[PDB]
Formats: C-alpha cells, sequence, structure tokens
RNA sequence: UAAGGUGAUAUGAACCGUUAUAACCGGCGAUUUCCGAAUGGGGAAACCCAGUGUGUUUCGACACACUAUCAUUAACUGAAUCCAUAGGUUAAUGAGGCGAACCGGGGGAACUGAAACAUCUAAGUACCCCGAGGAAAAGAAAUCAACCGAGAUUCCCCCA
RNA sequence: ACAGGGUGACAGCCCCGUACACAAAAAUGCACAUGCUGUGAGCUCGAUGAGUAGGGCGGGACACGUGGUAUCCUGUCUGAA
RNA sequence: UUUGUAUAAUGGGUCAGCGACUUAUAUUCUGUAGCAAGGUUAACCGAAUAGGGGAGCCGAAGGGAAACCGAGUCUUAACUGGGCGUUAAGUUGCAGGGUAUAGACCCGAAACCCGGUGAUCUAGCCAUGGGCAGGUUGAAGGUUGGGUAACACUAACUGGAGGACCGAACCGACUAAUGUUGAAAAAUUAGCGGAUGACUUGUGGCUGGGGGUGAAAGGCCAAUCAAACCGGGAGAUAGCU
RNA sequence: CUGCAACUGUUUAUUAAAAACACAGCACUGUGCAAACACGAAAGUGGACGUAUACGGUGUGACGCCUGCCCGGUGCCGGAA
RNA sequence: ACUGAACAUAUGUUCUAACGUUGGCCCGUGAUCCGGGUUGCGGACAGUGUCUGGUGGGUAGUUUGACUGGGGCGGUCUCCU
C-alpha cells in the first residue's frame, strides 16, 4: 500500500514521502493514528 | 448472516469431488471478519463484518465512499 | 384397561387449536390446505 | 319494469299493491355485530382486561373517538463524554394477510434406468423457501459470420 | 326468425325466445379532439463504467462428464491496458 | 399351471353391474389411393377442411476414414486382381403389422426419498399438588447404676433408625384353570410380589423420526416400531405370481 | 443338600422377570475451567451458578482372600536426529 | 488471507495498533442479553475462510458370481489330445 507521510516515521522516512507499506501497517495504525494518509 | 456487507458475497454451495468423481454438495463461505475501520470524516471507528476482499474494496476506493454505498443499499452500520 | 385417548380439552386446544395452527407458517399451511379442501370445521376448536 | 307480490322448504297468519314510493331488475349511496393479518394489552379463534382524550350525568353511570409493530422521512429531545453520536418521544407516509395456474430467483431428493453398481441417469424434476406481475423473464451486441454479410429480446416450424 | 326451451306425445305459426331493429337518469372502460400544469427534446462542446478484464486454486453453468478444450459464473488468493 | 391334473395342486358361495394390448410421436414393412423422376409441404397467412406458403424432407449415385474421384471408386508401386457400386421408382396420404420413447396389457410388493402431524398411550426428565388401614422389630444417640488414673468396657431404661418385617388401600404380574367367532384386539377366578420408597399418583410442561427416550428388552414414541404416522415424488420397480 | 446373582430395585405394554439390566464398592482414563464432553451450519445451551475430595467416558460389580506371565500384533502415550 | 512494528542471528525475543476476552468499572437502562465507553489481560498468537496431506463404520451409498442329482463345503469355469 503506498501512503503519504504526515511526519517523521522511523526506518521510513520524512513528512511529504511516498512509501511503501504493508497494508495492515497503514489500515491499523498509520492512517488512524494520522501518521500518514494514501 | 454470513454476508460481506460491502460486496454481498455470501455463501454459495457446489460439490466436493472425490477421485472418483463421488458428488457431495458443500458450502462455499466468505472468509468474513468484523473489522473496526476509522472513519476520519466522522472521527469514529465503524464496525462492519467484511470479506477480505470487501477489506481490499475498501483500501482502494475508501471507507468514505463505500459507506455511501451502504447508505445507498440501506444496509446499517 | 386404559386406551390412548385421554381427553382434556386445554391439552386438545394448546395441541391442536386455532392459535396453536396460527402461531407457526407450517400450522397456517395446514389452515389453508383446509379453507381449500372447504373443511366446515377447520380446527379442534369449539 | 309492472299486475301482481312480500327468497325456498311451506302448507297459513298477518299484510302490501293494481297506472304508479307493491314487488322485481340495474347504477350510485347508507348500514355493515364478533373472530380472523387483527393492529390498545392478553388469549384455549369468535373471548378476558384496559389506558387516554372529548363530551354527557338523574352522581348510579353513559357515549364517542383514539391508543399495535416495522420501514422511511421530518421535528423535537438526548447518555457514557466536551462537542457529538447511540438512544428517546411525536407526526406524516407506506408495509404485513389471502389467492387455482402461469413467472423469476434461493435451496434441492430418491425411487428409477444403466438388465448389479459407484461416474452417469432420473433432474435441476418432486418438494421447501423468497419475490413479482397481469403476465413474468429477456432485451438493443465487448453478438454472430466468414473475407460475403447479418443486425436487440421472445415465441413457432425447420436445420437434426 | 326452421337456434333453443316449454307446453297433457316428437309444434316455424300456443308460450318464452330467435333473426332484425331500438334503449340509459347514473356509474364506468376504450378510442379521438382540446384547455391547463409539470416535462426537457434539439443543437454545441466534452465524458466513455477497476479490485474490473485477465490470472492461480476449488466448484458450477454451457448439449459438452476438464478432456487438446474455447466461452460464461465465482468461494478463495491475486490483478491489467 | 404343467412332462403330466377327476386330482387330495391354484381360483371362484351365487347373481347383477364394472374390470385388462390404449394414446401420442417417430420409424420400418404390407395393403390401398394420388401423383411420378419426381413426390410432398411445416410453421404461418387466409373468415376460409379452399387457396397461398416448397423453409424443408425423401428420392433420382456411388466409392473412400478422408481430401477426393465419380458410373465408378477403394485397395496397391501396379493389378491378371479383389471389396462395395452401376440395369428408374420413388414419394405423400389413408388403413394395418412390428419397433422406439413414453405407466405402454391390467392388478400386486417389501422398500427409498421429500414436506408435514403426533409425547391426551408410552419412555425419560421438569414444576406443582396428593396417597400409603393395621400390626411388628428395636439401630444411633441419651439417662442411671456398675467400672476405669481418665478412657475403654458393661447391665437396665429411654429413644425411634431402616431402598427393615407381616399385611389392606395403591402399584405390580410368578403359577394354574377359564376364555381363544372372548364379557375383554391381553381379561376373569383362585393363589402371587412390592407396599416410607431407586415408592406411587393427579395436573401442566419439555424431548420428534436415523430423531427422541431407554436401571438396555432393539424396549417404548396414540391397539402401529431393526426406523412412527399423514400427504407427496408415485402409475417407484417387479427377468416374479 | 446344592448352582447362579451379594442385597432392595429394573426389564421384553400384548408368549421370556431371569442367572439379564441396575446397584453400593473398585479401577483405568480424560478433563485447569471459555474444562473435557454433549445438543446445535451458528448464536448459544447443558456439564455447573459446579472447579480435580469436581465432572465425563469405559470396564468390573457388596464383602472376604486375591488378581500371576506376555508390549511381538492392534490401539493409546511419548520421542524426533 | 484477515495480519502489523522493532531487534538479534528461515528462527527467536520484545512491542502494540489489527484480533480475542465467558476480567473490572461506566452508559444506553427499571436489564447476569446486546451495544458503546474506559481500563486490565492476552496479542499478531488464538480463531475463522479458501486450498491441502493424514485420520475417519461416527455417518452414507453399495457390492459380496455361476455350475451343482436341494443349498452349503469341496471341485470347476478358457484352450489342446
Ligand atoms: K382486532
Ligand atoms: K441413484
Ligand atoms: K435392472
Ligand atoms: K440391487
Ligand atoms: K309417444
Ligand atoms: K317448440
Ligand atoms: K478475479
Ligand atoms: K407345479
Ligand atoms: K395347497
Ligand atoms: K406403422
Ligand atoms: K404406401
Ligand atoms: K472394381
Ligand atoms: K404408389
Ligand atoms: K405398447
Ligand atoms: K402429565
Ligand atoms: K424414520
Ligand atoms: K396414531
Ligand atoms: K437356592
Ligand atoms: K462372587
Ligand atoms: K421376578
Ligand atoms: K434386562
Ligand atoms: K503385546
Ligand atoms: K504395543
Ligand atoms: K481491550
Ligand atoms: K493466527
Ligand atoms: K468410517
Ligand atoms: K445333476
Ligand atoms: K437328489
Ligand atoms: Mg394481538
Ligand atoms: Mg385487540
Ligand atoms: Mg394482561
Ligand atoms: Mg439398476
Ligand atoms: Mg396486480
Ligand atoms: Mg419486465
Ligand atoms: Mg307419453
Ligand atoms: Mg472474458
Ligand atoms: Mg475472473
Ligand atoms: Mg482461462
Ligand atoms: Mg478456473
Ligand atoms: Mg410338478
Ligand atoms: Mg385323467
Ligand atoms: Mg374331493
Ligand atoms: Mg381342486
Ligand atoms: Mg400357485
Ligand atoms: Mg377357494
Ligand atoms: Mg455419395
Ligand atoms: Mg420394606
Ligand atoms: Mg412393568
Ligand atoms: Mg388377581
Ligand atoms: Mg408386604
Ligand atoms: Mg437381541
Ligand atoms: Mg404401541
Ligand atoms: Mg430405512
Ligand atoms: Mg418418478
Ligand atoms: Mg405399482
Ligand atoms: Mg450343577
Ligand atoms: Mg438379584
Ligand atoms: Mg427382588
Ligand atoms: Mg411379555
Ligand atoms: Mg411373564
Ligand atoms: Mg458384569
Ligand atoms: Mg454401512
Ligand atoms: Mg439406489
Ligand atoms: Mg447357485
Amino acid at each position: 500500500m503506498q501512503v503519504i507521510l504526515l511526519d517523521k516515521v522511523a526506518n521510513l522516512g520524512s513528512l511529504g514521502d511516498q512509501v511503501n507499506v504493508k497494508a495492515g501497517y497503514a489500515r491499523n495504525f498509520l492512517v488512524p493514528q494520522g501518521k500518514a494518509v494514501p | 448472516s454470513r454476508v460481506c456487507q460491502v460486496t454481498g458475497k455470501r455463501p454459495v454451495t457446489g460439490n466436493n469431488r472425490s477421485h472418483a468423481l463421488n458428488a457431495t454438495k458443500r458450502r462455499f463461505l466468505p472468509n468474513l471478519h468484523s473489522h473496526r475501520f476509522w472513519v476520519e470524516s466522522e472521527k469514529r471507528f465503524v464496525t462492519l463484518r467484511v470479506s477480505a476482499k470487501g477489506m481490499r474494496v475498501i483500501d482502494k476506493k475508501g471507507i468514505d465512499t463505500v459507506l455511501a454505498e451502504l447508505r445507498a443499499r440501506g444496509e446499517k452500520y | 384397561m386404559k386406551r390412548t385417548f385421554q381427553p382434556s380439552v386445554l391439552k386438545r386446544n394448546r395441541s391442536h387449536g386455532f392459535r396453536a395452527r396460527m402461531a407457526t407458517k407450517n400450522g397456517r399451511q395446514v389452515l389453508a390446505r383446509r379453507r381449500a379442501k372447504g373443511r366446515a370445521r377447520l380446527t379442534v376448536s369449539k
């Protein structure tokens, strides 16, 4: 799943970076926390 | 009922077939799971009973778009 | 000797009466069949 | 429309009528107990028991009308929890039940045949379920054809 | 008008009918005519259906039993232009 | 029905009425009629048993797996060969014989499957009520006296235990006789077992058919049980009578 | 005098009441609780408002004296290089 | 597949955010259901779907020849002299 980061996430990247994460990581953590978006 | 709220997937019947081609009736069930979805717009979690396939659809179309389709079909959540 | 039919009106009505028949779809099918055939007496109900 | 008649058993009793409110026939109305989806609650169908509001009262009581559920919409209200949402209340609109066949869909046998029997058959038949209509369903080519062409669906006769 | 029924036996002319010609205060069906309200046709410029087609696995429907087996449907896992 | 029946093998008390080779479509053969190298139309149109409609079907050519060739063709490198063909009768009705598919001459299983109806009988359980004349026996415990360092132990009284005893009601059902087209589709008579209990009984409730329930007999589940009853698949199938 | 069953019970409604079934007692075994197990496409419910001195399954069948040898076969339990 | 993240060397440990909870408390609420909330405990395990090997009289459909001095048992079943 391709996501756009809205925050500095460790071993991933910084704000405004497109990165490919496992869907579960995005779906269940990054997005609901607000650390990323699609 | 074992029905996916997103896709409408439900149990379908078919056969088991032996090596000797004996047919016995069986069902194929959808891969259903209850999942809490974060609805960013409404600042809340919504629980849907969805197939794994339905979860891929939600990823692609977004939950807001999918919830609209549910409201159109008149399926509560 | 004690025979099989031992009447109780309460039991009769509860087992076979109109309201027992109306309680289930199969009971309602009994009434439909009996109406269709044109029975004078639909049930044991008196 | 009429000289007879008030349905029959059915005899008579009391009557009605004969030139047009006798009767009879047709259109439109009125009345339409109780049970039954049955819907105010309940219930062993044709019964038991209410609430609310209007009146009325000779203070004994009486009459009438409302009062189901669910869906949808709207309004108002409203938790945990700050917003909110869930929930709650009221209103409006609709639904439910029945029905011989025909129709679409969800499920779906076995006997039987195969001279046994398991693939296969019977048969997607019987049957159960849901839905719908006067019909239903199907339908306007990501279809065929064969280098020529045809031009949605359905039904009938061929092809066989 | 000899369809038919009835009448004390098997009736064209006894009765009721039949052929044929007529009929509606009222309600109502249908076909045309015409008021009114809603309706957007036509033209121009665009747009052209994605968890989809296709695929793997398991089944099903196609006359076709998976077979060398096309095409269709999809429970499961994927996935274009 | 049989090799064979007066047979003491089967069936029929008698009479009257009813009761078994059908129907549809396809196919082949025979008869018959029409037309004839042709014959005939289907659906449909038509008010038309007419007429239209020749889409088709059968026939006038076969040989070869086939391409293909064609009064020939196949086989073979090729036939002196050999196989199948070549000498005009077909076709459409109508009637009939047979075959095919259908219940297919009629009647008849035991069964299988599907949907319902049943626990008013009975099995188990659940709740709530009731019943058990009369007579016996005499557990534990206790008291008092004896006895012990204190216990222990011991006699009498008291006490009232028990799937305890005898025996009616009540519940059963061991024996015999009777009855066996019964008084009765399970009883009567004389005896018999239990009878304060793992007892018995009333009322209501729950469990449902490959299911229940079973102190277990395949017992019982409405006089029905190695798979209830009713309706349906259904005219199952029957190389048998 | 003796067989069988310890005993009271239970059973083939309608040809069997028994030596059959049950039984207290015994043993093996499963089960740590959302228990095993059972009914149920499921939700649930029984087990149990119990908790290993408990619950389920299996065999044996009061009590007395006892219950020998065999783990090759079949099962079960355990190991895993 | 639902199903994620670190770290060390496919395997382990740690983590929380999916998921579970038949722990506690709060609310809907007059409620041992259910849902929501808060929190704890488990935690990418468990569990469910599809696929797959094993096991599987627990259940189902069936099969289990003929001759024969009755049947069974025995013998025989095709070919040659
Ligand atoms: K009513
Ligand atoms: K079969
Ligand atoms: K056969
Ligand atoms: K057979
Ligand atoms: K005469
Ligand atoms: K006449
Ligand atoms: K796909
Ligand atoms: K004979
Ligand atoms: K005889
Ligand atoms: K014929
Ligand atoms: K002929
Ligand atoms: K030749
Ligand atoms: K001829
Ligand atoms: K026949
Ligand atoms: K009772
Ligand atoms: K049965
Ligand atoms: K019965
Ligand atoms: K003895
Ligand atoms: K003994
Ligand atoms: K006895
Ligand atoms: K027994
Ligand atoms: K051994
Ligand atoms: K062993
Ligand atoms: K939690
Ligand atoms: K897992
Ligand atoms: K088995
Ligand atoms: K012989
Ligand atoms: K002999
Ligand atoms: Mg009511
Ligand atoms: Mg009422
Ligand atoms: Mg009441
Ligand atoms: Mg057969
Ligand atoms: Mg209508
Ligand atoms: Mg339509
Ligand atoms: Mg006469
Ligand atoms: Mg395609
Ligand atoms: Mg596909
Ligand atoms: Mg393909
Ligand atoms: Mg496939
Ligand atoms: Mg003889
Ligand atoms: Mg003779
Ligand atoms: Mg004689
Ligand atoms: Mg004779
Ligand atoms: Mg005979
Ligand atoms: Mg005779
Ligand atoms: Mg030819
Ligand atoms: Mg006693
Ligand atoms: Mg008895
Ligand atoms: Mg007696
Ligand atoms: Mg006694
Ligand atoms: Mg036996
Ligand atoms: Mg019986
Ligand atoms: Mg059976
Ligand atoms: Mg049949
Ligand atoms: Mg028959
Ligand atoms: Mg002896
Ligand atoms: Mg005994
Ligand atoms: Mg005894
Ligand atoms: Mg007996
Ligand atoms: Mg006896
Ligand atoms: Mg024993
Ligand atoms: Mg078997
Ligand atoms: Mg069979
Ligand atoms: Mg033989």
